[PDB]
C-alpha cells in the first residue's frame, strides 16, 4: 500500500516553462522560486491561505 | 485430522499449554481448557494472519493482537470473537484508530488519525461510521460539529488557534454556510 | 479620500493596484466638486469604487458638520452623474442573508430571496457593512468636545513612528478614548500591516473586506481610506490566516 506520485517536470515543456524570480522590495536581490512536482503542489490547491 | 504435542486430560481432551496442527495448516500455539482454547495463545493461519492474545472457550476475549492478512494490525480487549471494548486498529495506509468497539465495529469515543495528513477525528461512532457531535482535530484548525455520513451534516464551529472560531452551518452534503457570527476565545 | 486632495493622494502608487483612469479621476475633481455645491456637505471623501460584474460601481460620501452622523453616500456609473442613495437600517440589511456573490451595473437589477431584491438596497446596504466593520480613522484626528458635536482636527499631526506598526493607534470609524480601538478587532490579525518607501508611506490592508486601503503618510495630512474590491465579505478570512 503506497499512494503514487506524479514526477517533476524536469525541462522547460509544460508548467515550468517560465522561470520565476521573486523579490519583495525593489533594490533587494531577486530570490529564485523553485520548480514545482505536480502532485504536491498543485494538486494541494484546496487549500488557500494568505502569504 | 492433525497432530498435537502436549498433555492430555483423562478422556483425551486438550487441556494446557500445547502445539496442535489444525488440518488446512493453521497452527495454535497456547494454552489449552476442556478441548478449547482458554489462555493465553498464538494463533496461526496459512494465509498470513496471526492471533496472539487470550481465548475463552474457542473464542477471543479479553486482550488480544490480531495480524490481519491485508496488512491491518489490532491489539484491544475481545469478546467473544467480536471487538468489544478499548481496541487500537491500524490500518493499511498506516492510518490508526484509537477507541472504543461493541460488536467488531468502531462504536462509542474514538480518535481516528489520519497519517496521510496528520489531522485527528476524535468524536462518537455508530456502527463503525462517522456520526455524532465529533470534533475534526486538523493542523492549525479544528471542526466541533455534527458528523452523519463521513462528512458534516448540520451546524457546527471551526476554532481555530489564531484566537477566534467561525459559527456555521452545512446546507448541504459538502457545502458549508460560514454566516454569521464569528466569536473571540 | 478627500476631495480637494485626489490628485495629492497616492492611490495607484499605495500599493493595491486599485485606481483611477485620468477620465474617472478628472470626472471626480468635477463631480465632487458638484456634489459639494448641491448637496450642503462640510467636506467630501471618495469612498472608493466598486468593480462590479458589467460595470463600476463609484462611491463617494458626504458629511455633514457633527462629523459623526451616517454618511449620506453617492453612487454613480459613469462617474460623472450622482445621486442620493436611501438611509440604511438594520432590517433592511437582513435582507440580503440568502443571496451572496457580486452585483452588477444597473440599481433595477432584481434578486431572488420569492421577494424581488433590488440591486440599489444591496449596494447601499453593503456600503453601510463596509463602513462599520473596516475603513478605519487615525489617531488625532477625531478630538472631543463636551458637546456631542465632533470637529475634525485641524492640529492633527498626529502619529509618531514609533506607533505606526500598532493596532491600537487606530480606531474604526463609527459612532459608538473615543473610538473603539483596533486590537478589539475578530479575528486577531486580520489588518495588514505595511512599508512602502520605507517611513514615506504605510498601507492598512483590510483582509475582512479587501481591498480596503488605508493612506498615510506621517507628518500628514493625508489621513485617508479608500476600499476598491470585489464587494462580498471575506468570511474565508480565518483559515487563510
Amino acid at each position: 500500500k503506497a499512494p503514487q506520485v506524479i514526477p517533476k517536470e524536469e525541462s522547460r515543456t509544460g508548467a515550468n516553462k517560465y522561470v520565476y524570480f521573486v523579490c519583495n522590495v525593489p533594490g533587494r536581490p531577486w530570490v529564485r522560486l523553485p520548480s514545482v512536482t505536480p502532485a504536491q503542489i498543485v494538486t494541494a490547491r484546496k487549500i488557500k491561505k494568505f502569504f | 485430522l492433525g497432530e498435537y504435542e502436549g498433555e492430555r486430560n483423562e478422556v483425551g481432551e486438550r487441556h494446557g499449554h500445547g502445539k496442535a496442527r489444525l488440518p488446512n495448516g493453521d497452527t495454535y500455539e497456547g494454552s489449552y481448557e476442556f478441548g478449547k482454547r482458554h489462555g493465553q495463545g498464538t494463533y496461526k493461519f496459512k494465509n498470513g494472519a496471526r492471533y496472539t492474545g487470550d481465548y475463552v472457550k474457542n473464542k477471543k476475549h479479553g486482550q488480544g493482537t490480531f495480524i490481519y492478512p491485508d496488512g491491518s494490525r489490532y491489539e484491544g480487549e475481545w469478546a467473544d470473537d467480536q471487538r468489544h471494548g478499548q481496541g487500537v486498529y491500524y490500518y493499511v495506509n498506516n492510518d490508526t484508530y484509537t477507541g472504543e468497539w461493541f460488536n467488531h465495529q468502531r462504536h462509542g469515543q474514538g480518535t481516528y488519525l489520519y497519517a496521510e495528513t496528520g489531522s485527528k477525528y476524535v468524536g462518537t461512532w455508530v456502527h463503525g461510521q462517522q456520526e455524532g457531535a465529533a470534533e475534526l482535530i486538523h493542523l492549525n484548525h479544528r471542526y466541533q460539529g455534527k458528523f452523519m455520513n463521513k462528512n458534516p451534516v448540520g451546524p457546527g464551529k471551526y476554532v481555530f488557534d489564531i484566537g477566534c472560531e467561525q459559527h456555521g452551518e452545512y446546507r448541504l452534503t459538502d457545502t458549508e454556510r460560514g454566516e454569521e457570527e464569528e466569536e473571540e476565545e | 479620500m478627500d476631495a480637494d486632495s485626489l490628485l495629492l493622494s497616492l492611490e495607484l502608487a499605495s500599493g493595491s493596484g486599485q485606481g483611477l483612469s485620468p477620465d474617472r479621476r478628472a470626472s471626480l475633481l468635477t463631480s465632487l466638486m458638484l456634489v459639494k455645491r448641491d448637496y450642503r456637505f462640510a467636506r467630501v471623501l471618495f469612498w472608493g469604487r466598486i468593480l462590479g460584474l458589467v460595470a463600476d460601481y463609484y462611491i463617494a460620501q458626504g458629511l455633514s458638520e457633527d462629523q459623526l452622523a451616517p454618511r449620506k453616500t453617492l453612487y454613480s456609473l459613469n462617474c460623472t452623474e450622482w445621486s442620493l442613495l436611501p438611509p440604511a437600517t438594520e432590517e433592511m440589511a437582513m435582507q440580503i442573508s440568502v443571496v451572496s456573490g457580486r452585483f452588477m451595473g444597473d440599481p433595477s437589477h432584481e434578486y431572488e430571496h420569492v421577494v424581488q431584491i433590488k440591486e440599489e438596497t444591496r449596494l447601499v446596504s453593503i456600503i453601510d457593512q463596509i463602513d462599520k466593520a473596516v475603513a478605519i480613522i487615525p489617531r488625532g484626528a477625531l478630538f472631543k468636545t463636551p458637546f456631542g458635536v465632533t470637529h475634525v482636527n485641524r492640529t492633527f499631526e498626529g502619529l509618531p513612528l514609533s506607533e505606526v506598526r500598532k493596532l491600537s493607534s487606530y480606531f474604526h470609524f463609527r459612532e459608538a478614548d473615543f473610538l473603539d480601538s483596533l486590537e478589539y478587532d475578530i479575528p486577531r490579525g486580520s489588518w495588514s500591516i505595511q512599508m512602502e518607501r520605507g517611513n514615506a508611506l504605510v498601507v492598512l490592508r483590510s483582509l475582512l473586506w479587501p481591498g480596503l486601503t488605508f493612506y498615510h503618510a506621517p507628518r500628514t495630512k493625508n489621513y485617508g481610506y479608500i476600499y476598491v474590491g470585489t464587494g462580498e465579505k471575506n468570511m474565508d478570512l480565518p483559515f487563510m490566516l
